[PDB]
RNA sequence: UUACCGAUACCAAGCCAUAAAAAGAAGAAAAAAUUUUUUUUUAGAAUCUUUUUAUGAGUAGAAAAUCGUGGGGU
RNA sequence: AUUUUAAAAUUAUUUGAAUUUUUCUUCUUAUAAUUUAAGUUGUUUCUAUACAGUACUUUCUUAACCCACUCGUCUUGAAACACGGACCAAGGAGUCUAGCAAAUGUGCAAGUGUAUAUGAUUCUUUAAACAUUUUACGCAUAAUUAAUGUAAUAUGUCUAUUGUAGAUUUGUGCCCCACUUUGCAUACAAUACCGGUAAGCAA
RNA sequence: UAAAGCUAAAUAUAUGUAGGAGACCGAUAGCAAACAAGUACCGUGAGGGAAAGAUGAAAUAGUACUCAGGAAUGAGCAAUUAAAUAGUACCUGAAAUCGUUAAGAUGGAACGGAUUAAGAGAGAAAACAAGUAAAGAGGGGAAU
């Protein structure tokens, strides 16, 4: 789309929109992130506050596979399984769904949200938040620890 | 020579015509600004104005917020110019009569099973040309991520602007100017 | 929503067929145009 | 000055010429707005090559019509004459330059029986 | 006939575009002037006004 | 449903094999759609927008009468009578157009 | 200088491509659009014509 | 003390454009011949149509609408 | 083609009244016409009883009155005794890619993108199109901390934090507004809760 | 399970050769080179490095003959061709620059803007006359 470019509409305007006094020189402020702490310091401090310096210790080789764990919050367990099965677990008070969250692909169960009152539900996960446990037990369910 | 602001020409701001070249949306805009012009309804005027808006100003509305907003009046019709998205966090729907520009497949199916129905704006014009018993709703316009970077610059005192960074580890823009231990903080 | 089938001999009609539901999709001239430009770009040879 | 024939008033004749085109051969007379800094014409010094403006625009009721008080339409064959059958007194027809003497006679006779005037009727004969 | 199989009706295993839903229009019926001439909205329109 | 007269106009107001704009004399734009009585590019006159219409136009040196799905073609008194038996002001415009078209060799 | 690493091709969303194909079929299904495209179908019995 | 001359400023009117506004998704008019003919029109495109008012310098700079060129689909 | 209407004025009749007392006195009662309303109409000549001229339209060339300094550029300031330009033709300069954001259009939407690759009577075009046996990967769906890590009201209730403004809706005084009714977006606050840090306690 | 060894495929290929293509360039472009091009030519040398395509369908149509000239050439009542103002520098043949003829201007610049006037070129598409009756040439359509 080179015919939509703004330069085309400055075709006979001498300065090409880049100014008559200041001109368009090449790197008049330095290259890349050159002037940080010196003459681009205001830009750096105004838009990237904590840029300079270092904090914390070093993790030499990380291996993110070790600590990878996705989280599902407590208000999505009932939405994990289909609607007619929600209905069928709802009207019947003698059965509860057992959801292996790990199989859907989450490792930890977090506690944000609201479970349905007096609706037991059993959840299997590798990790649980304490509030997630409290809510699951409060609705009459149980948290099963799995690996 | 005469001393007038803007040389005497009234200046308006915002959209004047729809940018979308969607034929169905163009027909909708024609119908609804005809309705706004002819009827007195501020309802119709607002709908015609909102049909014109950019995508970021007709945000999706979840079924949860739809139900919550329509909680008190159950017999009226929720009219939303954005799209309607399904909320998995919601356990149960109830009998919703909603007119919207677009419906998600999941949200549509949930509404039909709950027993309500999904309405388009041409049907809304056909049945409620003035807007009796129609509650005008819209989703969160300032909730999108791009707005989290706006406002005071990140670095101004008491600024909640989210910066533009590659990633958010400890070694990415977290040392000098973000904690008292390194020079200042914010 | 019907359409009858014509024989290769053009001057007679054979069985009717119900119109497939695909014919009820929005025409969307802008969408098909833009998709056409993007897709037709893929056939080009480099220079 | 303004030229006024009938209801058609042409607000200006003698089309604008490019500044300095008179005394430079490399500068064609076709109008170009001079950017300059100290440019005379741009600054609108009196007595030097005034620039075109929107104020010279002819009125829209009589904008595009020829001195015969009708709009011109350029045709390439007899097929493009059909729309003129309805507005033969609002449109005159001009035959395109690259039309042969084969087709020019046909277009002339068709326009004659269609009762629509032809601008360049006596071309190529 | 196979168009219907391809696009969701009468699903077949290796022919139907799997779990693809035909696009939905944003208007139920584009007969804009028919819905304008409907008497329900004709009653809603107030008296025709006049230019300056 | 899926289509309507307004929608067809919305799709064919710009892109159309029958539109001819007047490049040299900027005033006019004609629509030579075979069911266009007066060749204005207008939804109220465009034959392919109108649900039902009729007009007279010459084909390969013969003047024919076309009526609009159910596209019928027929061949002054004859024109009057088939206009009467296919009728739906515009009638007199059709008659005037035919009588002025008949003078074409 | 022109370089071979210009963005020759484009990536088109599969859903958008399917929408476009469906819309093209629908458009081929109506008489006015086929006529306006440029085809001479004034003697066809119906636009979505099907043969044995 | 009068009269007069004197601007791209002021006033009245026309026209262009910009901005804003009021409003809008179907029927016969005239003329010329002699009851009948003939001639013009007989409109309806929403970034559209009709009408109204105000306004119009401009470097650097920005935007819109336009005008052209090689080549590609239709 | 349903305001060049209505009225206003005038004229000619007509009704009653008033008053400056009447040949333009005023106010209505009716009727019918006019325009001073409700932006120029008429008459007569000429063009001319021609088919292109000595006229009319137009281009060009010359004069004449008034006016008019080389452009481009740097510059506060250029006609400059500031620099480049003898002339003409052709060529001649914000592009391409990567990556990010904003804006807008489009599709789908708590999901989105099918990556590499595979299949398939596709193999001029085709190096594109078409497709993908019911947890690949990116981004998003949760944050916070150097970090072991921890991780969002809370089961009294499929209710969904609280205010002040606020769009829309509902009724009472189908076209005003004041009372009710509902309370989107958003703004300004207040609250809870999550991570970290303090402080208190600490099996 | 080091300090010994071998091993195909999936991978890469600004080289060479041979194929096939292109939203590429179209003789100041595209390779430096469309041609006798890494040639001519330059430098002691390492190296540097061009310009230059097009008559016509057919030269198996490349200009015969005459006159004048020492010859080049020119001219023709002569001659090929559809065409020689297509004659080998040969398609087209712009501008700068120059010639011929005509018209005009002309007291130390010229051109110009605005307004007309006088001349000179061109011109009828609004810049008059539809119809009507007759006779001459034509073209169509409908009616059996």
């Amino acid at each position: 789309a080179t015919r939509f470019k703004k330069n085309r509409k400055k075709r006979g305007h001498v300065s090409a929109g880049h100014g008559r006094v200041g001109k368009h020189r090449k790197h008049p402020g330095g290259r890349g992130k050159a002037g940080g702490l010196h003459h681009m310091r205001i830009n750096f401090d105004k838009y990237h506050p904590g840029y300079f310096g270092k904090v914390g210790m070093r993790h030499l080789n990380l291996l993110k596979n070790r600590t990878y764990c996705p989280t599902i919050n407590v208000d999505k367990l009932w939405g994990l399984l289909p609607e007619e099965k929600k209905k069928e677990f709802s009207e019947n008070k003698d059965i509860a769904p057992v959801i292996d969250v790990t199989r859907k692909g989450y490792f930890k169960v977090l506690g944000n949200g609201k479970l349905k009152h007096n609706q037991p539900i059993v959840v299997k996960a590798r990790y649980f938040s304490s509030v997630a446990e409290k809510k699951i037990k409060a609705v009459g369910g149980q948290c099963i620890l799995v690996a | 020579g005469i001393a007038l602001k803007n040389v005497g020409r009234i200046k308006k701001h915002g959209r004047k015509h729809l940018v979308s070249k969607n034929p169905y949306l163009r027909l909708l805009v024609k119908l609804y600004n005809f309705l706004a012009r002819r009827t007195n309804a501020n309802f119709n005027k607002i709908i015609a104005k909102r049909l014109i808006m950019p995508k970021r100003y007709r945000p999706p509305l979840s079924l949860s917020k739809l139900q919550y907003h329509m909680a008190n009046h159950p017999n009226d019709i929720a009219v939303v110019v954005g799209s309607i998205t399904d909320d998995k966090r919601l356990f149960s729907l109830k009998q919703l009569k909603v007119c919207a520009l677009r419906f998600t497949e999941t949200a549509r199916k949930r509404i039909e099973d709950a027993g309500g129905e999904c309405l388009t704006f041409d049907q809304l014009a056909l049945k409620y040309p003035t807007g009796k018993k129609c509650v005008l709703l819209r989703g969160p316009t300032k909730a999108r991520t791009a707005e989290k970077h706006f406002g005071k610059a990140p670095g101004k005192p008491k600024s909640k602007a989210r910066p533009y960074v590659r990633s958010k580890g400890r070694k990415f823009e977290k040392a000098r100017g973000r904690r008292k231990s390194r020079a200042y903080k914010k | 929503p019907v359409a009858n089938v014509y024989s290769t001999n053009g001057k007679n009609v054979v069985g009717e067929v119900e119109i497939p539901v695909v014919f009820q999709t929005p025409i969307r001239n802008d969408l098909i145009q833009s998709v056409y430009t993007n897709m037709s770009k893929n056939r080009r040879h480099p220079y | 000055a303004v030229k006024k024939v009938g209801k058609i008033i042409k607000k200006r004749t003698k089309k604008f010429t490019r500044f300095q085109s008179n005394r430079f051969m490399r500068v064609k007379p076709a109008w170009r707005k001079p950017r300059g800094i100290d440019c005379r014409v741009r600054r609108r010094y009196k007595g030097t090559n005034l620039m075109p403006s929107i104020g010279y625009g002819s009125n829209k009721k009589t904008k595009f019509l020829l001195p015969n008080n009708k709009y011109k339409y350029v045709v390439k064959n007899v097929k493009e004459m059909e729309p003129l059958i309805m507005n033969h007194t609002k449109y005159c027809v001009q035959i395109a330059h690259n039309v042969s003497s084969k087709k020019r006679k046909q277009i002339i006779e068709r326009a004659k029986q269609m009762n629509v005037s032809v601008i360049n009727a006596k071309a190529r004969l | 006939k196979k168009l219907d199989v391809i696009y969701g009706k009468i699903h077949e295993k290796k022919v139907t575009k799997k779990n693809y839903i035909l696009p939905k229009s944003i208007v139920h019926n584009p007969d804009i002037y028919r819905i304008i001439h409907s008497d329900k909205v004709q009653a809603s329109l107030l008296a025709k006004k006049k230019p300056c | 449903s899926n289509v309507s007269n307004a929608l067809v106009w919305e799709l064919t107001r710009k892109s159309n094999c029958f539109i001819k704009k007047n490049k040299a004399g900027k005033k006019g734009v004609f629509l030579c759609d075979p069911l266009n009585v007066n060749y204005k590019n207008t939804p109220s006159s465009s034959g392919l927008v109108k649900s039902n219409s009729t007009n007279v136009t010459l084909k390969d040196g013969k003047v024919v009468f076309s009526v609009k799905v159910v596209n019928q073609h027929f061949k002054m008194k004859n024109v009057e009578k088939l206009l009467q038996q296919h009728g739906s002001k515009n009638k007199e415009k059709l008659l005037k157009k035919y009588k002025r078209l008949s003078k074409l060799y | 200088p022109t370089k071979i690493w210009r963005r020759w091709g484009r990536k088109v969303n599969l859903k958008e491509k399917r929408y476009a194909v469906c819309s093209s079929i629908a458009a081929s299904g109506v008489t006015s659009l086929v006529l306006a495209r440029g085809h001479r179908i004034s003697h066809l019995k119906e636009v979505p014509l099907v043969v044995s």
